[PDB]
């Protein structure tokens, strides 16, 4: 169980740690979360009380490093740091946690939700979509803009997901006109998956990290991919049977998870109710569209 | 974006631009089966390709064995005449490829834009008139072509005769928007204005009368009647 401590709180906002969050009053003593889950990513994110505008945060895996949040007054943001002195930190977290100024990781023991959500999400990729080679952890917010919406402008600052675009020369072959268009499985099967991302857990985590950043900074680039990998799945005729029952089982806890007043801004009704009503795969999703049906029948 | 009024004389300017239609590239006669069902036979059909500034028209033909051993024919004719306009810009010098094709129904926008990802320059446009040319096929000529070919062919003719001699291909444009309306509207009646009068003939490489300037006012005036009227005789006015 690791632990990201705080320098400080110096002003009044509303924190984030994966799915749960709580609020920190201006000046109040806060250092920090503790007993964090090994074995999972997370994300550890932000929303100051004066300026709802820009959610922003942090990715990071805590067997990569050990990690604490200051705040800047410059930039005017919690920074993530990496401590590269071990006992230093060592020493400071045991203060911290004799004081009791650090907030717990609040999981309860039966619930999977984490897990469930990152399955398939790998710190090494995540750095790869967000590209600052000099630190360990990856900050994303709401206003950050992906490659594909850039070619739609800082490269620097971007979300690099992978290019999906149904109507392109990489989505369709020469002669296969109307075949590769109507029926995607030539570019989810061969361009994507055997050639791009290698294997379906590499996709999976994709589409997982691009909702989850959907989700929780409401970066829409961001939900664009989310959709986009899900209709490319659903779109074609042929998908391994092991790749749809995992689909209906990411996409049942995504919905799940959900905010039910967010559902109007995160959710396209055209993508849901062909993938649900009209696509190949419209049968093949059975946890998905019983918790839609459920959750949310007015989208659909 | 889509072709509208506003911006209609667009259409004859120097910019090249195509207009196709597929109204009538998948037809079929719809009867009873012996068992007391009902089939579809196919019969030709044809691609309406047209340049409305020159009356240049790329008249595919569509032969039915097209159709054979096929499914859901209606969604293969949309990509069937996107790839036909497809071949058709690609056998033509750079410089006659259109700047511009406008489909006149919206659902070859999808079809023709897959099929010519690799000629990104050209503009795939859908238009908000209501144009008449799926009344083609009452042109005699043109319906003849069509229902004697016996194997896939494209047939080039000049939809204006010789008028672009006399007139701007603006109003070359809107006699024939005019003929094909009323022929589209009251097939029958606009046939009988065109030939009431043995003395006009339709030149051999012709497809319309050769009326004088008055005797096009004159036709011109009678099928705006036809069309005014079948508009009362249909919604009692
Ligand atoms: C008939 C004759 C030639 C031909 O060339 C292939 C061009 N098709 C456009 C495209 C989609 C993806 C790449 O290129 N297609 C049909």
């Amino acid at each position: 169980m690791n632990t990201v401590p705080f320098t400080s709180a110096p002003i009044e906002v509303t924190i984030g740690i994966d799915q749960y969050s709580f609020n920190v009053k201006e000046n109040q003593p806060f250092h920090g979360i503790k007993d964090i889950p090994i074995g999972h990513v997370h994300v550890i994110h932000f929303q100051h009380a004066d300026n709802s505008s820009m959610r922003y945060g942090y990715w990071f895996d805590c067997r990569m490093g050990n990690f604490y949040i200051q705040y800047d007054p410059k930039d005017g943001l919690y920074k993530m740091m990496e401590e590269r002195d071990g006992a230093k930190f060592e020493n400071i977290v045991h203060n911290f946690k004799e004081r009791q100024m650090m907030v717990s990781y609040p999981k309860i023991d039966e619930d999977d939700t984490w897990y469930n959500l990152t399955e398939f999400v790998q710190m090494d990729k995540i750095r790869k979509i967000v590209r600052k080679d000099e630190n360990q952890f990856s900050y994303v917010d709401s206003s950050m803009t992906t490659v594909q919406e850039n070619e739609l402008s800082d490269p620097a600052h971007s979300l690099n997901y992978t290019v999906i675009n149904f109507k392109s020369r990489e989505a369709i072959r020469p002669g296969h006109e109307m075949e590769d268009f109507l029926d995607k499985s030539y570019y989810l099967n061969t361009v994507m998956l055997q050639g791009i991302f290698k294997n379906s857990s590499n996709y999976f985590g994709e589409l997982q990290f691009a909702f989850l950043n959907a989700m929780f900074f409401g970066n829409y680039g961001s939900s664009l991919q989310w959709h986009a990998m899900i209709e490319l799945i659903c779109s074609s005729a042929t998908v391994p049977k092991h790749m749809l029952d995992k689909l209906d089982e990411i996409l049942y806890y995504q919905i799940k998870t959900l905010p039910e007043q967010y559902s109007d801004i995160l959710l396209n009704e055209r993508v849901w109710n062909i993938c649900l009503y009209s696509s190949f795969q419209k049968n093949s999703l059975h946890n998905t569209e019983k918790i839609m049906e459920n959750k949310y029948p007015e989208l659909l | 974006g889509a072709m509208n009024s506003s911006n209609y004389a667009e259409l004859f300017n120097n910019d090249i631009k195509l207009f196709v239609d597929d109204t009538n590239v998948y037809r079929v006669t719809v009867h009873k089966t012996f068992e007391g069902n009902v089939a579809t036979k196919a019969i030709n059909g044809c691609i309406f390709t047209l340049n409305p500034k020159t009356g240049h028209l790329f008249l595919k033909i569509i032969h039915t064995s097209v159709w054979a051993g096929q499914k859901r024919l209606s969604q293969l004719a949309k990509w069937k005449t996107a790839e036909e306009v497809s071949a058709l810009v690609r056998s033509l010098p750079k410089e006659e490829q259109p700047k511009q094709i406008i489909v006149t129904r919206k659902a070859m926008l999808d079809p023709l834009e897959v099929h010519m990802l690799d000629f990104p320059n050209i503009a795939i446009r859908p238009t908000e008139l209501r144009l008449p040319f799926s009344a083609a096929m009452s042109i005699d000529k043109l319906s003849d072509v069509v229902m004697k070919a016996t194997e896939p062919q494209m047939v080039l003719f000049n939809i204006y005769d010789d008028w672009l001699d006399r007139i701007s291909s603006y109003t070359a444009f809107s006699r024939l928007t005019l003929l094909l309306r009323a022929l589209k509207t009251n097939e029958e009646s606009a046939k009988m204005i065109l030939l009431s009068d043995p003395t006009i003939t339709i030149k051999s490489y012709h497809l319309w009368p050769s009326f004088t300037d008055e005797q096009w006012i004159t036709i011109e005036s009678q099928m705006r009647d036809l069309i005014l009227t079948e508009y009362g005789r249909k919604y009692n006015v």
